[PDB]
């Protein structure tokens, strides 16, 4: 329901908004240029002898539903209470908080499912501290799976350089992810715009709405990620080491194409339901036209049988010379005279 | 050139009643029509120009409109001060003339 | 304050001249046009000509042209209307006029006559 | 200084709170002869002024502390902009507070302006009933980091429970709007336009409140005021954070609320289509057949309707085919 | 570009200078002569006795109202040495704000917005300033205007403007001129929303022109405001040798107000576009309403009236002899398929 | 090969006006040959060609003179816009004139093309009929200052008479604005949107029209070519401005017919609630009366109202007290 | 591929140049080495005749059309000494116009823009102009250009484009760039005039997408015009000392070009947003129109129908009954009460 922590306490609280805990696993990556080692476990204080090594290491803390393993995860290092806080919410804008000691950097995961058109969210956060990042994720299962196979399989330059090129992996990962996301809204906005021109039906003002709050959702998601990567790049805090700063570059560029690429989705999802409007408005002159066809046709026939049909008993047309044919005839040219007066303006 | 036909010749009203003068141009005169009140032995005045344009210090009573070629003057409460001749003038070219004229007098 | 004074109106033998002096002051007659205006006995106003005295520009009536002459003087401040080849059918009580420009549309432009002489009798007979 | 629009005329109240670790006073007044508490600087000081009716309460306050008194109208004045200044001797900020009412659309704008001098937070209210309480609370409870600062932590206290307010009424606005959307898009109805439109109106008015606010803050924190100690300026700054949080979100609830009003009209003017689809079916289906039962009906003495196995069957069934058809012809189209 | 020519217009003698307008009423000459001691003020009529003022050493303020006396503006420009294209610049007030730089003097173009509350007109007037070394030239064409505090302040030596020279006495014009625009943009606000409560109360044909007035009235203010910014933005970022570097500060205020005054206009303008679309959802609901009385009577009697037609027809056979003569039977059948009629409409809350 | 896009074929003719300060002497023949050596006479010679369909005559007078193919495909193309082009030896123009009927309301344009070479300018016309029979008063009849100067003279004075001609139409154009004025704003007529829709097309073609002249005047008189020689500049800048002058009349006019449409189209929703409101009127107190009639208007023995109490003034009263529930119903509650 | 789909860019170290463009075919180089007396023209294809003119004393104007070669303009860029952050900018065409200062040259990024009429749809080309010393360095991704009638100033002597400074040759090419920007927004006015004509007189289904794509393609028009105003500001309001200040009311001209480029963009703006609203009235008035014609029917009929059958239903004792002259009343009645009609709607009203 977000903004219960506001009211209360303002320094900090320790409790976690989230909708997951079914699962809590521990993953740890200590790498350097000629060693190897990965374990699972499900010990907190396994994690702790790893640390002290001066080769980079990756943490990974999924399922993040224990105040109490977090809160002396943090204490070990000596969390501030503000980023020990903003941890635990999910419901956060992504920013970059750069301290003497650490840097806190928290972002937002997206997945998509093609059949209920639903669009999720998922919470992660950046910890940079000495020479290790803290991974802290909502549940099982990530995205995150380039930066494994590169470390495991010894791909790219991430062996040699310090645990900045692990972070910035990280992101790369996760602008990948988001690319990826983009890619595939922009099949449904494409069958859409076929459905709408070709059929148009009453469930497709809800489908637009539905698009339209998943892309403004989108948006208040991503520019927050491009104002991270901002600041990230111009700062320049202390802990970033020099050779990395060009990837920066090049992350935030991509940042502001997909900020684009958003937009541009948002101009084409406000122009499908004005397609949508004249569609309707043409439709419903058709059926007036037709209508009025209709009745323009049969009202002043009904009203031709209507008077010669009257109860009158000096009606020469009674018997004057085979009348009821000679009124069908009469009754057929007033058909088609009127008719002929149609397809002349186009009706 | 072009001639300003004005029309009536003359007219008898009373104090109170709309009086209307209708003048017609032979081509096309945009808006430069003004008209003009002249008494016997006095020097005209102005009245309207541009055909709807009141003429500083004359009254609100007066008042004109065009309606393509042809153009109205139109006094809406005659008072005894209005008996005189009308005239329409135009200048939509550098060879400028008038109309001939119209005379309100007493019904 | 602003006023127009004509003279030089008077009795004339046909075929003959007379020169009109128009007199004007509490303006400067560089700045406005100024126009002759006729009125026969009896009948309507009929415009003779017009001078725009800074730019030189003249215009006359087809009744007139080339038996006319408009003129100005910008030190004496008066304009003046010379009257050559008389006919009887000129005599009439002429007006000057002083008259400036309004706006329309761009294309288009009208002027208005604001004050006026008492005017001079110009007889042409005998 | 007597000049003012206070709109909400009723008792005035003032009270006082003094606090610290050591000692703890708080007293209550109905009048400012309590001068001694003020200019202290032992300890902070914290009035609050619950009411600005009376306009001689503030000359007094403004004789005693600094005057400047062209402001003093500005503080008297509801209807002002929120905007700052940095005038010696203290600090002039003006702010505003808003109340929700879900049975009656209409958001209460309540000025209210901090003005702060040397260990002394002169804190002026404009009617009884805040929501400035949480602090109260909290020194009440002896909590906090509110004792030990040297009384430039108290206007960021009071701004955070403003901004905290701010959070709860969108909140409210947040649930109106899915209410609102739900109405449009499954139960709609003739007065929801009006609903929508007061709806927009508010939030029009929360932008122009809040948006000057942003540059507020702004300027207070990037141009840092001398009195600052700097112990704190990280809250100074979460304090913008959570400003353009709250512009960011009153976009975006206007965005929505734009949309909803679309989706309305798509919603009537489909609404027109279905009447339209309706009375031309029947029409057409039953116009030929009553002419066809009207032309049937002429008297005249000589017709070749007689015997045919009898015409009236016959009749009957080609009306019902030329029915039937015309029906299927339509079901093609899928109008019904 | 050019030359900075005459127009040589048709219809027109060459040497011809024109007053573009409507307004040829009122005609006056206020001059404000002040320094940091003495102060003076007088109304005139001829302009000879305004003249003297071109060569002085206190700031001087003439304000000539009616330009219609185009023998004025005329005699004005030549004495100051006044090139006769901005005369006729001046004259023209068809045209959007200006800002022209001078050897000796800046002429700047602005304009007044008297906005009634009857009618819903809005009236524009050119107002024209000239700053000369020691004399800013102001022409208007009726009387009234915004700068009547200032007048105030000269006579009460309030604020600091008789301390400085005649760059502070433009500032101050341009500013009250500026901030008059401000009054407007606050005059409109309630029209809007009464316009808001007409449309949700009663939709007319004279909302909508109410509303269009509005449409073409917001656009005019957007191309008056533009270049007035950029007329004010020239005034700042350019220095001009008349004008002196204090100054510069208070054109920048200038610019930053112009700045709030666009965006609450671009603000009105979206937000009565938004009644437009309330006034037609409002409209076709009527409609709906209508004619969903107009289906529901044709589907109740399309059918009923062919049936009477059918059981009136004139055949040899008949099926009168059956079922009780089926005439009450024949009735009732009617009166069912009404029932049914209605209450599938019913279901369907059609009404 | 040359090719006549244009629809006017019935006439042809050549007219040749030669003048100089002595004397002038002129032409109106049929014969290319007969008109081609005047190109090295030392006074100034105004050619005009009344049928350019006829591609023969028209791509013989080019080859003489010397003007590149591709101005001969120009002259021949009618479906063109204004347009200038200098070259070493001429410089070549090409201008639109314009009839207007009051009438129809339809704006009929021809093509002009004007080839200013050494001593001589060439003139081009689709029909019969021009603007510049002053420019032949002042050459006949010594009426200006054109006798004493050269061929740029000449083709002042014919650019000259070209928007003269357009300043006509122009008042024509305003007098129709004034009418259609009042006639869209006081009362609504059949006829009027479409004059409008016409007006405004109208107003279009001549907005196409005009800004290309405007360019070429400016290319004129701006970047001297040597055959316009200098003393001719402030005659063809005066024409420059008196296109502006045009121009500004054509948009302000563009402006308030585009007012007038604007006003019309959005007076339309609620005229379709009234329409929709009358026929509902009209089929609501007619349609159950007309069921009334046949009910009582079927082929069924043993129906009770054989007699019954005046049956038939009973049935017309119903009929009667029906029509006035109905009327009042809708008056109640206002449609 | 395309710019929905953002696949490309993701992969690649950097220190490299890399294209983002979507032109790699034609290459060519043109230099104009033009002084007071003579000009000296060369297109080339090979980089070695472009780097001694580094030094030449007399203005010179090298033209590299087609930037897809990394080795190309790293060697430019090394020997003139542009910074290494720059060169990707010269190759990154999708980022926006803008100006960055530097010490000893001028970086200038612009954008032209060629309208297509058969499809309606605007394509834009990066362009990179660097001032530096005496030499203007352009850089474009494809031949063809709007600086034809700056390069015949250059052979044909038609200005003082050849006795003035390389400052002055940059403003030349703005001012090309400019005119060419007049020149679309002609075409612009011409196709928004053809689909007011559409909007108006009749409409179809296929008016509404091109709408649309006119007002998408004047919103990145005006989205790229409103940096370029910026630019030609920061150009001549603080000129650089690598600006003569004898350019700057040159400057100040294209400024002020910009700025009426700026407002008839606004004019078209509003007039394809009421483009669509227009529509919509259209299309209910030829609703109207049969609206009107159902009407005038219905209301002349049903009334004579149901006089009709009021005098034609069946039962005993009509009193109108045994009348001999009520048929031709009856017929008369009608006639009045459909002419009145006819004369109610038709001839005043409808
Ligand atoms: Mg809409
Ligand atoms: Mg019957
Ligand atoms: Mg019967």
């Amino acid at each position: 329901k977000r903004l219960s922590a506001k009211k209360g306490l303002p320094p900090g609280t320790l409790v976690y908004t989230g909708k997951y805990r079914e699962d809590f696993e521990i993953e740890v990556m200590n790498y350097s240029i000629e060693e190897f080692r990965e374990f699972k476990t499900t010990d907190v204080e396994s994690v702790l002898p790893f640390r002290d090594s001066s080769t980079p290491t990756w943490i990974n803390i999924t399922g993040i539903h224990r105040t109490d393993v977090v809160q002396r995860v943090g204490e070990f290092f000596g969390i501030h209470p503000l980023v020990l806080e903003d941890i635990l919410n999910v419901h956060q804008r992504p920013k970059v908080e750069f301290f003497e000691n650490y840097v806190f950097i928290v972002l937002k995961m997206f997945t998509y499912d093609k059949n209920l058109h639903e669009l999720e969210s998922e919470q992660v956060s950046l910890i940079l501290t000495k020479n290790c990042v803290l991974m802290f994720q909502e549940k099982i299962g990530d995205v995150f799976d380039p930066v494994r196979e590169r470390i495991r399989y010894n791909r790219g330059i991430i062996r040699k350089k310090r645990a900045d090129y692990l972070l910035y992996s990280l992101i790369d990962a996760l602008v990948d992810d988001y690319f990826v996301l983009l890619e595939k809204i922009d099949d449904e906005i494409d069958v859409l715009e076929e459905e709408v021109l070709e059929r148009p039906e009453k469930e497709t003002v809800q489908r637009t709405h539905q698009l339209k709050r998943n892309l403004v959702e989108l948006r208040k998601t991503i520019w927050p990620l491009r104002e991270v990567l901002s600041s990230l790049y111009r700062d320049v805090p202390p802990l970033i080491e020099k050779e990395t700063v060009p990837y920066f570059r090049d992350v935030y560029d991509h940042t502001i194409q997909i900020a684009d690429t958003v937009e541009t989705f948002r101009d084409i999802v406000s122009g499908l339901l004005d397609v949508y409007l004249s569609s309707v408005s043409n439709k419903t002159n058709e059926v007036m036209k037709v209508l009025t066809i209709i009745a323009t046709i049969f009202m002043p026939l009904t009203f031709i049988a209507g008077i010669y049909g009257m109860n009158f008993e000096y009606m020469p047309e009674l018997r004057w010379k085979w009348g009821y044919p000679v009124v069908l005839a009469v009754m057929g040219v007033i058909a088609v005279i009127m008719v002929v007066y149609f397809k002349k303006k186009k009706w | 050139d072009i001639q300003m036909t004005q029309s009536p010749s003359s007219l008898s009203a009373s104090v109170g009643d709309r009086v209307t003068i209708t003048c017609r141009a032979s081509q096309s005169v945009s808006s430069a029509v003004a008209w003009y009140q002249q008494k016997p032995g006095k020097a005209p005045k102005l009245l309207i120009y541009s055909a709807s344009s009141l003429y500083s210090g004359v009254p609100s009573r007066f008042s004109g409109s065009r309606s393509g070629t042809d153009f109205t003057l139109t006094i809406s409460s005659l008072q005894p001060e209005d008996f005189a001749t009308y005239y329409c003038q135009q200048s939509s070219s550098s060879l400028i003339t008038f109309g001939q004229g119209t005379k309100v007098e007493i019904k | 304050e602003v006023q127009l004074v004509e003279s030089g109106g008077g009795l004339v033998q046909p075929g003959g001249s007379l020169r009109l002096s128009c007199a004007a002051s509490g303006f400067n007659v560089s700045y406005y046009s100024i126009h002759w205006v006729r009125q026969a006995p009896g009948k309507g106003l009929e415009w003779v000509a017009s001078i725009s005295s800074s730019s030189g520009s003249t215009s006359y009536a087809d009744s007139v042209k080339g038996r006319f002459t408009i003129s100005a003087d910008t030190s004496k401040n008066t304009a003046y209307l010379q009257m050559n080849s008389l006919r009887a059918e000129d005599t009439a009580v002429y007006y000057c006029a002083r008259s400036y420009w309004y706006y329309i549309w761009s294309y288009s432009y009208g002027n208005a006559m604001d004050y006026w002489g008492q005017g001079t009798l110009v007889t042409v007979s005998s």
